[PDB]
């Protein structure tokens, strides 16, 4: 006598109506009212223009939830895509409907429910006071991690007088936890979320390594992404090795930008070790 | 135990006798032609002129329709092959084979046909066939030893130290390109 898959979605639906979603969904106008428009900051335009799409793929969730919820327990015509929803949430896969929405990451549904919230909650410290940018952003949690990169060396093009095109993204890996205080200082963005597959960051030395036996990804510490003028010419370094971050472990046109981390080995060793960074992989705490 | 020249002696002598054609579902690296050649040679003695192995091509559908139709009534089996090549003349094969179901006509009769794994095959010619697939070994040293032993003997003996090194680092890098593919994101990222 196993719950049935029209109960199962019955459940799930009790759990996001328990929850306040509804409440969740954000109030653009209160939002940009906060904000003066005089003082208005890169930072500020990219939250807003993700809170815009997280708003859109709320009220879709909701909306389709509702709607099925209602086509459950009431007298209503069953649409095709609603039944497809139905079966989608028994198998405990994501609905293509909600995947097309925000991130394309490849989670079960109570871990991308449960990550939508980490979302959710990562916006809800940016609603109040806006202007006050957290210390150590959280790059896993974009819906355009790529749109905030760009913004990181807008902030940089307005302190010191030379073109935005010049500036590339450096990234140095720092020693300090989520502990540290010292917000934003000068130049970048302190960023966490980054989580290394194919190779192990040693945290003492600053380097990367060979991965230890039976763990299989290494989350990096806090990531002060730099903004910093390109070399004049075309040149290769040995002690940094030039590794692409993907939004997800699928790892497939998802490539967001290429990091530079310290190795003692030689580069052409961590290349054909497949070595990457990814946002996420369910090795993410609590 | 079995290897696959014992399997398809079995599953052509123990059933498949008539009205049931034996499917060869082929991947890229093999040749169904040459083991059904040898195990044809043991039960029936063929010189190829009694059973025929056409290959279908634009042109040759009006000479295989003859063969099939001629081996019917004979006695003497038709090896097909390369049978996706034609997607239109399948569903006439189709029709043909269910004439000489009830027509019966024959014993000791067989159509071998050989398809590459493709969508817009006719379900009712996989439907009635016994199908056998004849995978080629997986593996970075049977994909290593496949790379050499594709070269001609004649060709490479000839080549002299230097040339014939570099073959084998290249056969190799060949063999470690397709090994990677196995593993998914981490290793490729693109089929």
């Amino acid at each position: 006598i196993k719950s049935s898959n029209e109960m199962a979605s019955d459940l799930i639906k009790q759990l996001l109506e328990d929850s306040e979603l509804k409440n969740k969904i954000f109030n653009m106008e209160e939002i940009k009212n906060k904000i003066d428009a005089e003082n208005k900051g890169p930072y500020q335009n990219v939250f807003l223009q993700e809170i815009e799409y997280m708003n859109a793929l709320l009220s879709e969730i909701v909306k389709d939830l509702e709607e099925i919820g209602q086509g459950l327990s009431g007298l209503l015509t069953v649409s095709e895509n609603m039944e497809m929803i139905i079966e989608s949430i028994a198998l405990s896969r994501v609905p293509a409907s909600w995947q097309k929405l925000a991130y394309p990451s490849k989670r079960g549904l109570q871990s991308w429910l449960a990550n939508l919230f980490q979302r959710i909650e990562q916006l809800n410290i940016f609603r109040d006071d806006p202007y006050s940018i957290p210390r150590v952003v959280m790059i896993s949690r974009f819906f355009n991690p790529q749109s905030f990169l760009t913004a990181i060396m807008q902030v940089i093009s307005r302190a010191k007088a030379y073109e935005l095109n010049k500036l590339y993204i450096q990234t140095e890996i720092t020693k300090r936890s989520i502990e540290e205080i010292e917000g934003a200082a000068k130049e970048g963005a302190y960023v966490y979320g980054f989580i290394l597959e194919g190779a192990r960051w040693d945290y003492q030395l600053g380097q990367l390594e060979e991965s230890k036996p039976k763990e299989m990804f290494s989350v990096l510490p806090v990531t002060y992404c730099k903004a910093i003028p390109l070399p004049p010419e075309g040149k290769e370094d040995k002690s940094l090795y030039q590794c692409p971050v993907y939004k997800t472990e699928d790892r497939g046109n998802t490539y967001v930008f290429t990091a530079q981390l310290k190795t003692r080995f030689p580069p052409r060793k961590w290349i054909l070790a497949g070595v990457a960074i990814i946002m996420d992989v369910e090795g993410v705490s609590d | 135990k079995l290897a696959f020249s014992e399997i398809l002696e079995s599953v052509i002598n123990e059933d498949s006798e008539s009205t049931i054609p034996i499917f060869f579902i082929l991947s890229p690296g093999s040749d169904p032609v040459k083991e059904v050649e040898k195990i044809a040679k043991k039960k029936r003695i063929e010189p190829g002129k009694n059973f025929f192995n056409i290959a279908l091509g634009q042109g040759q559908d009006e000479i295989a329709r003859r063969r099939i139709e001629e081996g019917n009534k004979e006695g003497h089996w038709v090896m097909l092959q390369n049978i996706h090549l034609m997607p239109t003349w399948l569903i006439e094969l189709e029709k043909i084979l269910d004439s000489y179901s009830g027509e019966a006509g024959n014993s000791e009769f067989r159509l071998f046909l050989s398809a590459e794994p493709s969508t817009g095959i006719p379900i009712g010619i996989l439907d009635r066939s016994i199908k056998l697939t004849n995978e080629p070994p997986a593996g970075l040293k049977a994909n290593m030893k496949r790379a050499w032993t594709y070269f001609s003997k004649e060709e490479i003996e000839d080549k002299d130290p230097k040339i014939k090194s570099i073959l084998f680092a290249l056969c190799f890098f060949h063999s470690t390109l397709i090994e990677r593919r196995r593993f998914g994101p981490k290793g490729w990222n693109m089929s």
